DNA sequence: TTTTTT
């Protein structure tokens, strides 16, 4: 199984993404053993905010591709791609602490991202491949 | 020798062009006062800061879009009320047929002076806007929900009939015919847009706006407004927390964001924006949940600070002048 | 000087617009009596209070959605019966093909004067709605189960064919073609929707409506109805406890919610609403499990108090009048 | 250009 590679996602900032991606877009396709849906795609990480301290896994350093499946539900404690305001994206782990949704990073140096009503989950991060 | 001949030829060509087309047909960009950018307040100080030049530009096309009940009509009516306070004449093209005159009055709009038109067709709406712009007596025109700008053929047609790009072509022709007229008459045309879903977008922005592609090119400012939370007085929801992102800007830097509260029956919370901007500009001290101005504890929480600044007009005006001097990148003359 | 010229130009352009498009094409919003919001009862007093304006606005689009057996059809038929009691003519577009005329007669609907259509396709249903709105002789239209508005191309094809955004496109076109007609004829169109599943919902329920996004933008009032319990006469379940949330309101403040009982065969328990509202407005004294009015003990338990109010019409009228005076923020007459 | 669907 091989899936498209679409741009990058900022790990801990909710950075804007200018450009829109269709299935016909992208000239990079990366294969893996993970059996995701046909809407799944690869996102490559720029940012060290989701790099876990050594000895604890999983970790997502800058440059590694993460497979995102929008057709799989994200539960608290899972890793997801979140969209803020329709244009901004982030890659963080999802926890619903005290009835308010938060995106917390694997790097303590970076702060927890509060989520508002304009926030939604793009998909679930289900695989990781170095390019 | 060579340069003097070039100057003579250029002067002759310029004189010929002025004789053919008029006095202001061609001239140097530096000595063209008609091309100066003039702005008006949007009713939100944070949005005035985010727009860079201090508000929406006169003589341009502005697009505001977002999801349902994101505050597009309220922001529009706050702009209209701010313009009407300055003696300007405004017009509301209510293509959605969903304007409440009483609520518009409650937002500060001079309803007795607001020209209101509920056009049958999209062509009628755009022709009314064109006539109002050509008049030179209307300063702000708002077209609510260009998604409701239905072409005459589609209205005369049946449900399910296909009219491929007919509204898009009509909006393209409207932009072509309206840009110059709006620039000449210094009229601000604000287009309100609804959001539709792009089918087949695996990553990125999944939304488009209605009406095609012409509005994206011709708009000098494009605002993406969204509801990011609720304002509650304990149990009742009394307002909404609103974010505005400047996705396009031809008069300043884009992608700046503005946060404010829209209170139901009052509109944009100007005083709360003043509180936040004073807090950011080191004018109001925030110790945890305690807001203090120059040592005097003004209240606890945003609501109490807003109420106190409402109760003390002198200090509110002082903080407002300080914030306008400091934060405004392009303070208007 | 220039102000007189501006006034002259404004008058001339306005006269030109009226000449081109009609006498009511453009005018000041203050003197526009066609923009006044008029409402009709929803059959539930708590809902009329929660709606702020006293009911569903005439000439607008209203969406009522919720889970199965939540009371959408019953509430819509109570709206129809209340409208028909005021001499209005109503139509019911039964797209789901599951309307029981005997139950409608039980709820109080005049079956003989109710126009009913069981359309084959969604295009036919929306064309019938457009024709009824353009006629001007129908005051209330109901489209049962927007989810059942099947496109003609979807009906003609076989099961398994993918019609991507066909229903959403059809509903967007219908909203475009119907908003103006409904506003012109002052016809209330109520769309009943089903609830469907949704991915990625950070806040609120993981639910969505059918038919696309246009109905979210075009509806003046959107109602979320849910069944929050059961009403039992001993061991028999005789009704349902229902909560209606105003998730969208264009004529008053949104997010207010109402609670009432839908009793099978009778509809909305108006007298139970009267009991609860008189209790909350200190009109009916609540002493633990005992209810009293003006010192006189009226009964114990909500059911027995409601039975008492049925037994005594005069005190019912008095409590209703006082509650309507105290709580309705927009009285018309 | 147009528009989600489970
Ligand atoms: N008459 C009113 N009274 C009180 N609150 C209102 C009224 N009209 C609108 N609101 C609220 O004000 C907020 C902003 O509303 P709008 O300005 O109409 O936004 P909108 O983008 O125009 O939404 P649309 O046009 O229905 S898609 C929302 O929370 C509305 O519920
Ligand atoms: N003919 C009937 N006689 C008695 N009770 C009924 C009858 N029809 C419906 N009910 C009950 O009335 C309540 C509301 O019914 P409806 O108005 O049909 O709900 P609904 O929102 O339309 O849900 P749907 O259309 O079935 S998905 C439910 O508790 C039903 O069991
Ligand atoms: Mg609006
Ligand atoms: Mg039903």
């Amino acid at each position: 199984y091989e899936y498209p590679v679409f741009s990058h996602v900022q790990a801990g900032m909710f950075s804007p993404e200018l450009r829109t991606f269709t299935k016909g877009d992208a000239e990079r396709w990366v294969s893996t053993t993970k059996k995701a849906s046909d809407s799944a795609f690869w996102l490559e990480v720029e940012g060290n905010s989701m790099t876990a301290p050594t000895g604890s896994k999983p970790s997502f350093p800058d440059g590694m591709l993460i497979l995102v499946d929008p057709e799989q539900a994200v539960e608290p404690g899972d890793f997801c791609i979140a969209r803020l305001g329709g244009d901004e994206f982030t890659f963080a782990k999802l926890i619903r602490d005290s009835g308010q949704v938060f995106l917390q990073p694997l790097n303590p140096q970076y702060p927890m991202i509060p989520c508002n009503e304009s926030c939604s989950v793009v998909g679930k991060v289900i695989a990781s491949q170095w390019p | 020798a060579i340069d003097e001949n070039k100057q003579k030829a250029l002067a002759a060509a310029l004189g010929q062009i002025e004789k053919q087309f008029g006095k202001g047909s061609i001239m140097r960009l530096g000595e063209d006062r008609s091309m100066d950018v003039e702005t008006i307040s949007t009713g939100s100080l944070s949005l005035d800061i985010a727009l860079g030049a201090g508000g929406l530009p006169m003589g341009r096309i502005v697009e505001i879009y977002g999801p349902e009940s994101s505050g597009k009509t309220t922001l529009t009516l706050q702009v209209i009320a701010a313009a009407q306070r300055e003696g300007k004449t405004c017009a509301f093209i209510d293509a959605e047929h969903a304007l409440d005159p009483i609520y518009a009055r409650k937002l500060g709009v001079d309803i007795d002076n607001l020209l209101c038109s509920q056009p049958d067709t999209g062509e009628q709406a755009l022709e009314i806007c064109d006539a109002l712009a050509r008049s030179g007596a209307v300063d702000v025109i708002v077209v609510d929900s260009v998604a409701a700008l239905t072409p005459k053929a589609e209205i005369e047609g049946e449900i399910g009939d296909s009219h491929m790009g007919l509204a898009a072509r009509m909006m393209s022709q409207a932009m072509r015919k309206l840009a110059g007229n709006l620039k000449q008459s210094n009229t601000l045309l604000i287009f309100i847009n609804q959001i539709r879903m792009k089918i087949g977008v695996m990553f990125g922005n999944p939304e488009t706006t209605t009406g095609g592609n012409a509005l994206k090119f011709y708009a000098s400012v494009r605002l993406d407004i969204r509801r990011i939370g609720a304002v509650k007085e304990g149990e009742n929801v009394v307002g909404s927390e609103t974010r505005v992102k400047v996705v396009k800007n031809k008069i300043a830097a884009p992608f700046k964001q503005a946060e404010f509260q829209i209170l139901y029956g009052e509109g944009i919370n100007f005083y709360g924006e003043l509180v936040d901007l004073g807090v950011k500009e080191k004018l109001i001290e925030k110790a945890g949940a305690w807001y203090s101005y120059k040592g005097e504890k003004i209240g606890q929480g945003k609501a109490n600070a807003t109420a106190w600044l409402k109760d003390n007009p002198e200090t509110a005006k002082e903080i407002e002048k300080k914030v306008r001097e400091l934060l405004l990148s392009n303070p208007n003359s």
